[PDB]
């Protein structure tokens, strides 16, 4: 699916990721971008204004579990759904996201990867990072 | 449905954009084109390659237009009757395609302008780029 | 957005569901909860099971709202406030489940009045039940 | 994923439908319902107004070879990624169609058969054909 030269370019721009921070970013634009998908997060305390799930230490700490996953995948970017499955469980059986939520986190993370890299995010390595949050997000529905 | 502070943030994001609505609606459909090739088939007459003039004249049009459904944010089935009528009566555009094109120039304005794409703007932002993709799918009067 | 023609067809169908506005609105539950089990998710501490008197009540506050919408076709935002805080600020119902629910009506007015389900008043019901469910997912003022 | 006594249901009330004719009705209500559909058949002609396209008669004759297709699902209701290979190359490789369409086109005939049976489309048999259906648009989208 990703030509050898479209594979290099997001492993690239990924090795200069801050893995601290963007997971969290993403997460918390989700929550304020897509109001109803606060209801999944409900015991992470104050969400109430745009500020708030910013600042969010939980928040802050599954972005980084989330983003950890990505990482995962991109390292086995044939063999998304062996590297998914135990996740697709989980998100399915136990939590009931609806799958079109998992569209929304990877659009939301590409955004947050062009508010970071700018002038470097370009349609080309915007487009090599859509077929990969795709990817994801076909491995995460079940 | 848009709130008010909803409107206080596209008009003042969108105000920053200012001369360069332009330029970044030829790379929004510049992106659009490359991350999601089925997008093409709308334009099947046009020279889509990289850098043509006529995607060029395109984004601006649409630039232009997104500028005018600010300045109409409260009444805007009216100010967009005739793009209506283009995209949903003659061309059939699928709505799916507009959640495309509105992604991309959130992208677009993500990497040009990052101090204003905060997550409040984003959420105004991505709320209006709905409201006017409703507008133009529909067939009203 | 609605047509003009949209509107006489909604409060011309919905017109005549008249008086079993109530009964329909528990079928379409009903219907919703069999077909959809994750829709259940949201109603934790309701008995569901098949003639559930608190489905029956749920299905007549649901036709009532509905029978609102209509009166009131061309100000909704207003007339559906409060329910918009109730399932956008408090339930965050997911809007996918709406698409649900307005399937579920769509079929229980096909097999109840057969006579009236023509395809014009289909595209017309669907439209306005779209419509209404933007509203009630939006957190606006 | 279907129960023996929800492929008996499904089976029973299939062979009371009017081959000739829901095809056409399901697929004519589609390009009313969802006027950018229209744009796919733009050979079929007039499509001008709902009475012209229900009485098209390339609509009513392409709506019996779509339901052709889903008694051929019916009867293969394990095994449907099989049966629908090739047309699922069909829609996307040469007719681009996103498959949010598949899933108005099965949600449309569930309709179609609530108003040709009325009360006995019951709730328990209407939920035997939304399993059926989803299965059809998961088997088509490529
Ligand atoms: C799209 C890519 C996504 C990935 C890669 C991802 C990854 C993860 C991971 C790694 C966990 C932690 C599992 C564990 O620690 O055992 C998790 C848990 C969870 N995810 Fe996701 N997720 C994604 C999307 C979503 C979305 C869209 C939602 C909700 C809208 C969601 C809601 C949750 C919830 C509620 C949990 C449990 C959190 C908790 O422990 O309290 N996820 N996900
Ligand atoms: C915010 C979203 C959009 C806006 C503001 C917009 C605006 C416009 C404008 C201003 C025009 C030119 C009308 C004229 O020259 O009189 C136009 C034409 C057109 N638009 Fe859009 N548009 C939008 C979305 C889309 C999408 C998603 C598609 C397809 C994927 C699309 C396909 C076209 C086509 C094919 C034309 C005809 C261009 C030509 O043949 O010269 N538009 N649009
Ligand atoms: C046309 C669509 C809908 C309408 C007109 C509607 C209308 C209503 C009304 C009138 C109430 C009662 C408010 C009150 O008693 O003051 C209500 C409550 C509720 N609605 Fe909806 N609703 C719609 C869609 C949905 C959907 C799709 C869901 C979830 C799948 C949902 C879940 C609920 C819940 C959980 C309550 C709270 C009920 C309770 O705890 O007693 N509604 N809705
Ligand atoms: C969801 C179930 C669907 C099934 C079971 C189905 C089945 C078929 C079949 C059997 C054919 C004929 C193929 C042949 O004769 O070789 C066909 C062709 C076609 N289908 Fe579909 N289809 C479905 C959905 C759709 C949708 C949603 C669209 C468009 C919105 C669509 C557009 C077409 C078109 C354009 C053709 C070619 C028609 C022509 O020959 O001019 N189909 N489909």
């Amino acid at each position: 699916h990703l030509t050898p030269e479209e594979k290099s370019a997001v492993t690239a721009l990924w090795g200069k990721v801050n893995v601290d921070e963007v997971g969290g970013e993403a997460l918390g634009r989700l929550l304020v971008v897509y109001p109803w998908t606060q209801r999944f997060f409900e015991s992470f305390g104050d969400l109430s204004t745009p500020d708030a799930v910013m600042g969010n230490p939980k928040v802050k700490a599954h972005g980084k579990k989330v983003l950890g996953a990505f990482s995962d995948g991109l390292a086995h970017l044939d063999n998304l759904k062996g590297t998914f499955a135990t996740l697709s469980e989980l998100h399915c059986d136990k939590l009931h996201v609806d799958p079109e939520n998992f569209r929304l986190l990877g659009n939301v993370l590409v955004c947050v990867l062009a508010h970071h890299f700018g002038k470097e995010f370009t349609p080309p390595v915007q487009a090599a990072y859509q077929k990969v949050v795709a990817g994801v997000a076909n491995a995460l529905a079940h | 449905v848009l709130s008010p502070a909803d409107k206080t943030n596209v008009k003042a994001a969108w105000g920053k954009v200012g001369a360069h609505a332009g330029e970044y609606g030829a790379e929004a459909l510049e992106r659009m084109f490359l991350s999601f090739p089925t997008t093409k088939t709308y334009f099947p007459h046009f020279d889509l390659s990289h850098g043509s003039a006529q995607v060029k004249g395109h984004g601006k049009k649409v630039a232009d237009a997104l500028t005018n459904a600010v300045a109409h944010v409260d009444d805007m089935p009216n100010a967009l009757s005739a793009l209506s009528d283009l995209h949903a009566h003659k061309l059939r555009v699928d709505p799916v395609n507009f959640k495309l094109l509105s992604h991309c120039l959130l992208v677009t304005l993500a990497a040009h302008l990052p101090a204003e794409f905060t997550p409040a703007v984003h959420a105004s932002l991505d709320k209006f780029l709905a409201s006017v993709s409703t507008v133009l799918t529909s067939k009203y009067r």
